[PDB]
């Protein structure tokens, strides 16, 4: 009854906006969603408990002391009909940055917030770099559907290609898969076919493509959902498109990584770098 | 209500201790607030006694001996030490089993070491293993035995460990030693860890790599209820009657293999929070089974926590729930109607220390009386953070409260009932006021379940309304 | 389930069909309880001979004591004397089990205190636990006295009260000049009753060792009386009466009596009566003191001899009708004052009443425990009844003891079945009893268990049991009657006497079968 | 009750049996085997007998009592944070840093962390 | 051999039996016992098992081999000061710091801590 | 609120010094607060007119423990509306000498002596040795400013440069900053213009230079401070400008601290 999910993808492109619009359209079909957020910014709660900042698990425990202490209510805060965790992160230079994703998940699982009360549960992972802490929900198979969200940028495809690669090492053991890709617009033309080009050669879909819309800004500058605040945009429909094909969500394979060169000449192939040669190198 | 008042009785009863003792037993006297969860910030307990303010609470060895490993029957517990300590706890509480006694059950014996000067001097290990010899020469029907250690044994220097260690190797025969002295601690609430800290380290791992006993889906444990006149026993046919198999119960009438047994449950039923909550916890860190608190006394709360445990299983369960509370609907409103009117809006002063005053609050009110004040000797924090909701407002919160302290207050309140221990049942019987021995039910009882209830109001009946409190004072005074 | 109108209590209520169905499904379930055959058997073989000597192999196991710690008899003694709080150096335990002890026997409340020493105290001492309780108790519960006694815990890690007592008075604490008595007490060392002996000297030379300058025997014509460990208010009572018919002045010394027996009017009298502190320092003016229980009194005779000059004399304890008699003999040369007629009445009477039920109190066989000096009472007085003491019991008595007790049995032909024992349990009597059967027993509440397992064996092999001792728990208001004197003497053997037609009457009421010998007249 | 003591003064770290609940305390084992642990008073008053207690069996941990002296001590050495001592006053379980004169050996394996300097730095 | 596996991770720690000098490591230990150390490769290459391995009876200390590829690792993490490679190099004395899937279990008592995170920070 | 702790090595005249500064702002109609962080109990004589203020040590050990202590007991007024703490160490030898530092400071936050809308609050620190209850203001982030008094001899000033080296380790964790470097002669030539340049060395800045002279201790003899002692006194107007430079400071900078042999150098080529 409890379908686990992760979203991963290089800082910066939607991660936290396309989540919280999610569970928000999955809480307006009467699912019970729950969210954690195990990227140091802390701020994938932001819209959904309409405040300035949910409390880290790793600030309370340092407030108090100790992990053991903690209560799940000061953790734990529905909004929106949906909970709401934060993971946080250590201080910038000491640990492991995911060292407070580590400590998150663990502290949950045994306070109780795991037990299968709800149909969905949502990891907002930072997915620039994988390494533990921001792969340990791939590790120790906490996360069965990945979803992958990558725009027209060399980085964000490349950062999909480190993750699949995650993925596919951690195949054998769990029962982690890759549900699909998700294309943020970056007001590039070409960019909804070069990453479906690019879920062709990994072996997965686009679950959905997400088009750029100023309104989302205007919903954020409310602290909300964009949902909640145009229930009747086309903003809202195409987030409800995306979270009921995610619910109808079959295709669980496990990926197919590509090269350097295999993702250089995707990039070629569709205008975003210009043609290369070897006989123009020196000049 | 009027709070303002007993702030400033509180104040003028705090007026005859020197600064040291009133400033420490200032923080132990409140009035009670419902909408505070958090009593650190009102009341202070778990803290020492002041020395010689005649306070009731006892020692660790009460609380481990006499109240954890004493109700298990077929087990043979040795006082270890001077003859006195066990000789004042035998058989002075009502922890009710069925048994041959001097056979195969040994609660109301006595065996202890019974230390003189020589083994106070030299070692007294050796006697210890002669004992346990002697122990298994003339009782060969038992299935363990307990050495509850007194004051000396830790202070002489005595290793009862590796005694038990060796003799529970020799004679195959599992051996719990309890270094249950008295001075350790500040009252009877540390022999209850010491207690759970021994049953967890050698007795409930025994039957760890046995598989050989067939569990149910419905099976679960009665924890904290030690049977007190039949307690347990009430509670326990309720239960059943749900579709509940019990296959433990600690202690009251327990046995070993109750205890051993145990792990292999779906459902932790906690009656006591205080002494057994350790347990639970072990158990439900180790084995993963759930536990939760149940409350029996009075009908209102039998039905909320029948409803409760019913709610953590399927739907036969919650079906034969309310079979069993329509079963005995007409019993208690048969009993409400005839003791609520003789018993209605009168109040009452509770002293228990323990678990037992914020569970019994229920109940009174069920007969339309009112508590007024209220307070446990050996209560930890958190056990205030759970009865200030059920107390009323600008009523009377102690803890440890001294003998002074308790007849002053019950001279200037003056309630109608006084329900505590033998220790105050006298004191309060000459002043004129109704008392009610809450510790032992008055030689009288059970009080939990449908079947206790009944004998709950008539006892409050008979003791509150008896003429004899009527003839106090003379005629011609 | 239960009717409205028949509550029932845990008996009968556990005797219902589903309650009985519950229990059994229990046993057989979890509880791995062994064949009802095997349990039948063990008991039967713990009933035999062999058991019986296997059981007076013990050395080191002792089950079902029939004695207490010192610090009980500390206590005791320290509730007889006028506002004096009882105070236990050492850990609050202790207290509360005197103070229930004390509640259960005599239905009376019981004022001890106890500095509460723990784990810090364990480890540091507990001077400051001495100061602070003794301020606190001052300041509080206002005594024009505390006496002080020690608990094992104390006495293991040798805290010395003389030293702690000193520096409290002299640190601003307690004022100089007030009383605190102190003993050493021992739990390992005797019994309760050598606590009493232990607390009263203390008290004793407390008040009395510093003046011993303008004191001269015999000045305020008074005879001292040291009762002993005494849980009869009865005996207090009788001997004041007998000593007053005499027209003899006395001092009674260390009587409880008065707080033990406070009277219920709306009002809660915490110190009532007991003996001045001015009768304490007049003690050694008395022409002689009499110690009503010599066998556990030594240590305060010793005292007494050495420094108050006094004669003691060699006297029972006044029960049965020779020691009574004996008793009140000395007395009258002591005091140079004639016994009265009344007293020869009553004695005239109590030999009246031996008179009237020898017939049914010849031959009977008695098995009695208790203290030393009431159990050689005991059985004197059944020795002049024309009884048969078969086994007697005492844990707490020495070899002199038993020696004398011999010697008492020797002197008549009634003792030569007789056979004592010191140092033994409960358990050692049930096996006795068992194996080596007795018409009655005479002891505390603790014997009841003995029998039951009587009872278990066969309604003809059960043992009846007569309250007569310390503690009683199971009976109301006992502790108010009497056992010395000729008093004392007249209520035990009506007691006896009616015990044993009461069993009779019993085994003789079945219709048709045994009712032939149910006589209306005995 | 084994205990292992540890110290940067110590070359290598000192295994030793232990009888536990004896009215001697932890400071007697450390003297009895020739631990240097600095014992500078005999109220139990100073800091310098500070130690970290870390109970190796985390399964048989031992319920006790913290001393008001001893809280009072660790509080005044600034080692005892508010969690912990909420902790022994409700759960009645140790705190990591305790006393070598006022600690009470339980039967379990500690490990006993000393650094040669008295309490409070 | 005795091993009280201990980390911020685990609530308590645990005391574990082990057979020594087994071909499975340490590594085999942890799992069988469920405790989770952090394994991320099958060649011994990654780092990511490392621990911080105390051995609490400093009499019974085992000499052992420290294999090139452990000490390559254990630079590439950091976790190997010189003196600690010059004493394994000379001595045969184990580092303060080793990886739990190349370490093998010696006939001593062991701690051994580690925070979750893989080697290196 | 201000927290400034005075810190250096002992015999330097803190203590006078200390006093002289809150007496003087406590002319300005500011209410300040002392606590003596010296084991020796004479860093609040001259402000209160007694023998020896009684230690809070001393009292915790005379009242049993520390809970039973009261703050009126601890907390005395003296003249211009001064609230006075005085931090006793134990017995030498007897465990660290700092826990009556941790131990006063716990209790005065315990008991809320801080927020009665005081202004400035100046903890009389010793500066032999920085560590234990000594450092534990930096350590804990207590006093935000902190003043060396030093002189131009190399005891002092290597004091000087063990608290500055202690500042900049616990830098990071919390606004503790030094402000200056409070200069007192011992009639010696060459001596301001030296401690200038100590303080040009390490980052700071000098605030006044303090002159010898026999007034004080006239004061010193009747309990006095030299203020109210005497007001119109050139000594007196130097500690009021003294004041005035400390309140109307706003240089905060994080010290760097010298070797043994630029010390060396720096006292070698003033002449001493
Ligand atoms: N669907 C969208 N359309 C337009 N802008 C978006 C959309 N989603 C996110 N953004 C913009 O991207 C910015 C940062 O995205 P964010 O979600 O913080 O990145 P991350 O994925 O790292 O959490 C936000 O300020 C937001 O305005
Ligand atoms: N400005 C000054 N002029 C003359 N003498 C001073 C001056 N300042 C301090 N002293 C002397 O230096 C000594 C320093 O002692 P004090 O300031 O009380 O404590 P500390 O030793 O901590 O500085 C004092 O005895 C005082 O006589
Ligand atoms: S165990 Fe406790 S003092 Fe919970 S030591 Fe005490 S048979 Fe009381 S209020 Mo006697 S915590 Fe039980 C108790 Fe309650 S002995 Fe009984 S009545 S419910
Ligand atoms: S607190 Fe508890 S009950 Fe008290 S002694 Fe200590 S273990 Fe025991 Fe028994 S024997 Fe008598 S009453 Fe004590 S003084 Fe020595
Ligand atoms: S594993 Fe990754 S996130 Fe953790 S410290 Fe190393 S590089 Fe940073
Ligand atoms: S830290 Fe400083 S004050 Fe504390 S003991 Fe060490 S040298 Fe003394
Ligand atoms: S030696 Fe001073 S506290 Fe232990
Ligand atoms: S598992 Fe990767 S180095 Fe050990
Ligand atoms: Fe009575
Ligand atoms: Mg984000
Ligand atoms: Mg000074």
């Amino acid at each position: 009854a409890m379908r686990q999910c992760a979203i991963y993808g290089k800082g910066g492109i939607g991660k936290s906006t396309t989540t919280q619009n999610l569970v928000a359209a999955l809480a307006e079909m009467g699912k019970k969603v729950m969210i954690v957020g195990c990227d140091p910014k802390a701020d994938s709660t932001r819209l959904i408990l309409h405040s300035k900042a949910q409390n880290t698990i790793m600030e309370m425990a340092a407030e108090a002391g100790t992990v053991e202490d903690l209560e799940l209510e000061d953790v734990l805060k529905a909004g929106y009909g949906v909970k709401c965790v934060e993971s946080g992160g250590p201080e910038p230079g000491v640990g492991c940055a995911g060292r407070g994703v580590i400590t998150a998940i663990n502290f949950l699982e045994e306070e109780g917030a795991y037990e299968d009360d709800l149909d969905f549960v949502f990891y907002d992972v930072l997915g620039d770099v994988v390494c533990g802490g921001f792969a340990m929900p791939i590790r120790e198979n906490k996360a069965q559907e990945i979803y992958i969200v990558c725009s027209g940028e060399m980085m964000a495809m490349y950062a999909a290609n480190n993750i699949s690669k995650g993925i596919v090492k951690y195949a054998n053991s769990g029962s982690v898969r890759l549900g699909g890709l998700i294309c943020n617009s970056r007001n590039t033309d070409r960019e909804d076919e070069l990453i479906i080009a690019l879920a062709n050669k990994l072996g997965t879909q686009m679950i959905h493509f997400v088009p750029r819309d100023n309104v989302v800004q205007r919903a954020e500058i409310r602290r909300m959902t964009v949902i909640e605040y145009d229930p009747k945009a086309k903003q809202a429909d195409e987030y409800r498109a995306l979270a009921r094909k995610v619910v109808d969500n079959k295709l669980l394979v496990i990926p197919n990584p590509i090269t350097m060169d295999e993702l250089e000449e995707l990039l070629m192939e569709f205008g975003i770098m210009e043609v290369e040669d070897e006989s123009i190198v020196g000049k | 209500m009027s709070r303002e008042e007993v702030e400033s009785l509180i104040q003028e009863v705090l007026e005859v201790y020197p600064e040291k003792a009133r400033k420490d037993r200032n923080k132990h006297l409140a009035v009670n607030d419902p909408a505070v969860t958090q009593s650190k910030k009102c009341i202070i307990s778990n803290k020492k006694s002041q020395p010689g303010l005649m306070t009731i609470r006892g020692c660790a060895y009460a609380g481990s001996k006499g109240v954890v490993w004493g109700p298990i029957k077929d087990m043979i517990h040795i006082s270890h030490g001077p003859v006195g300590c066990g000789q004042y706890s035998r058989a002075g509480r009502r922890n009710y089993y069925i048994g041959t006694t001097g056979v195969n059950a040994f609660v109301t014996m006595n065996f202890t070491s019974d230390f003189q000067e020589k083994d106070i001097v030299f070692g007294g290990d050796k006697k210890l293993a002669k004992l346990i010899d002697e122990v298994e020469t003339l009782f060969p029907l038992n299935k363990g035995i307990s050495v509850q250690s007194e004051c000396p044994i830790g202070l002489i220097g005595d290793d009862i460990e590796s005694v038990s260690k060796v003799k529970g190797a020799e004679l195959s025969k599992t051996i719990v030693p309890v270094r249950c002295e008295g001075f350790r601690g500040v009252s009877q609430s540390l022999g209850h860890h010491i207690a759970n800290d021994a049953v967890r380290d050698w007795v409930l791992g025994k039957r760890d790599e046995d598989t050989t006993f067939a569990s149910t889906p419905y099976d679960v444990a009665i924890i904290g209820d030690y049977n007190i006149g039949g307690d347990a026993w009430s509670s326990r046919i309720l239960l059943e009657e749900m579709g509940l198999r019990c296959v433990a119960q600690w202690s009251g009438d327990g046995s070993i293999s109750e205890i051993e047994l145990t792990p292999k449950v779906k459902l932790n039923l906690v009656h006591c929070y205080r002494s057994m909550n350790y347990i639970s916890r072990h158990m439900e860190e180790k084995y993963g089974i759930p536990w939760m608190e149940y409350n029996f006394f009075g009908p209102t709360k039998t039905i909320e926590s029948l409803r409760a445990i019913a709610a953590k299983f399927d739907e036969s369960i919650q079906k034969k729930c309310e079979e069993v509370i329509a079963k005995y609907k007409p019993e208690w409103e048969a009993v409400v109607a005839k003791y609520r009117p003789r018993l209605e809006g009168k109040r009452v002063m509770l002293y228990i220390g323990g678990l037992r005053p914020r569970h019994v609050i229920g109940a009174y009110e069920d007969l339309g009386m009112e508590v007024v004040g209220t307070g446990y000797e050996f209560a930890h924090n958190d056990d205030y953070d759970r009865t200030m909701k059920e107390m009323g407002d600008s009523t009377l919160l102690y803890d440890d409260v001294t003998g002074y302290e308790f007849e002053e207050f019950v001279k200037r309140i003056k309630p109608d009932l006084i329900g505590s221990g033998i220790k105050e049942k006298f004191i309060f019987q000459k002043m004129g006021i109704p008392f009610r021995e809450m510790h032992s039910w008055d030689y009288s009882g059970p009080y939990h379940g449908f079947d206790g209830f009944a004998i709950f109001a008539r006892d409050m009946d008979m003791t509150l309304n008896n003429p004899c409190w009527k003839k106090l004072q003379a005629p011609w005074e | 389930s239960q009717q409205v109108d028949k509550i029932k209590a845990s008996y009968p209520l556990f005797l219902d069909q589903d309650y009985k169905d519950m229990l059994a499904k229990k046993r057989d379930g979890f509880e791995e309880k062994y064949p009802q055959d095997k349990i039948d058997e063990v008991f039967q073989w713990t009933t035999t001979k062999e058991y019986q000597e296997l059981n007076f192999q013990r050395e080191a196991l002792t089950v079902n004591p029939a004695k207490a710690c010192q610090p009980l008899g500390a206590v005791l003694c320290a509730l007889g004397f006028e506002k004096t709080m009882p105070y236990v150096h050492g850990s609050q335990g202790c207290v509360a089990y005197f103070r229930s002890y004390f509640n259960r026997h005599f239905r009376e409340p019981v004022s001890c205190v106890s500095d509460s020493m723990t784990e810090d105290a364990a480890v540091f001492g507990g001077q400051q636990n001495m100061k602070d309780g003794l301020q606190n108790c001052k300041a509080t519960y206002k005594p024009d006295m505390i006496a002080v006694s020690t608990t094992c815990m104390a006495e293991v890690i040798g805290d010395d009260l003389n030293a702690f007592i000193n520096n409290s008075k002299k640190e601003g604490f307690i004022p100089d000049e007030f009383p605190v008595p102190f003993a050493h007490t021992p739990s390992f060392v005797g019994s309760h009753v050598t606590g009493w002996d232990n607390m009263f000297e203390g008290i004793a030379r407390y008040f009395t060792l510093k003046s011993m300058d303008d004191k001269v025997v015999g000045s305020n014509k008074k005879i001292n009386i040291v009762p002993g460990f005494e849980t009869y208010l009865g005996n207090f009572r009788v001997i004041k009466r007998m000593l007053s018919e005499m027209g003899v002045g006395y001092s009674l010394l260390s009587d409880p009596e008065e707080v033990l027996d406070t009277p219920a009017d709306g009002q809660f009298r915490m110190y009532a009566g007991g003996t001045t502190q001015e009768e304490m320092k007049d003690a050694p003016n008395a022409l002689n003191t009499v110690l009503l229980q010599p066998w556990h009194l030594e240590k305060t005779k010793k005292f007494v001899e050495g420094t108050w000059k006094h004669e003691v004399p060699k006297l029972n304890i006044p029960m049965g009708l020779d020691w009574t008699d004996e008793f009140l003999m000395k007395v009258s040369e002591i005091s140079g004052q004639p016994i009265p007629a009344s007293l020869t009445k009553e004695r005239g009477r109590l030999v009246d009443m031996m008179t009237d039920s020898h017939t049914w109190l010849h031959g009977k066989r008695f098995a009695l425990w208790g203290d030393p000096d009431f159990v050689m009472g005991l059985v004197k007085f059944l020795l002049e009844l024309g009884c048969e003491p078969v086994h007697i019991l005492c844990h707490n008595g020495n070899k002199r003891w038993k020696k004398a007790v011999d010697a008492i049995l020797a002197a008549s032909p009634y003792g030569k079945n007789a056979t004592v024992y010191i140092g033994k349990d409960l358990w050692h009597l049930r096996s006795l009893v068992f194996t080596d059967k007795p018409d009655f027993m005479i002891g505390n509440s603790y014997g009841k268990f003995i029998q039951r397992d009587t009872l278990h064996k066969g309604k003809e092999f059960e043992v009846p049991l007569i309250r007569i001792g310390f503690p009683i728990f199971d009976r109301h208001h006992l502790h108010r009657s009497t056992t010395l004197g000729y008093e004392g003497a007249m209520q035990i053997l009506t007691t006896l006497v009616n015990s044993i037609l009461e069993r009779l009457d019993e085994e003789t009421r079945g219709m048709q079968a045994t009712d032939y010998n149910h006589d209306l007249v005995r | 009750a084994t205990i292992y003591f540890s110290s940067p003064l110590m070359p290598h770290n000192k295994k030793v049996q232990a009888v536990a609940g004896k009215r001697s305390t932890k400071k007697g084992v450390a003297q009895e085997n020739g631990v240097k642990i600095p014992f500078e008073c005999q109220d139990g008053n100073c800091g310098s007998c500070l130690v970290k207690i870390t109970h190796l069996d985390g399964e048989r941990i031992k319920g006790m009592l913290l001393t008001d002296k001893e809280r009072n001590v660790l509080k005044s050495v600034g080692k005892l944070p508010k969690s912990e001592e909420e902790r022994a006053a409700v759960r009645d379980l140790p705190p990591t840093y305790r006393l070598a004169c006022q600690t009470i050996v339980t039967d379990e394996d500690l490990l006993v962390e000393f650094t040669g300097e008295p309490g409070g730095a």
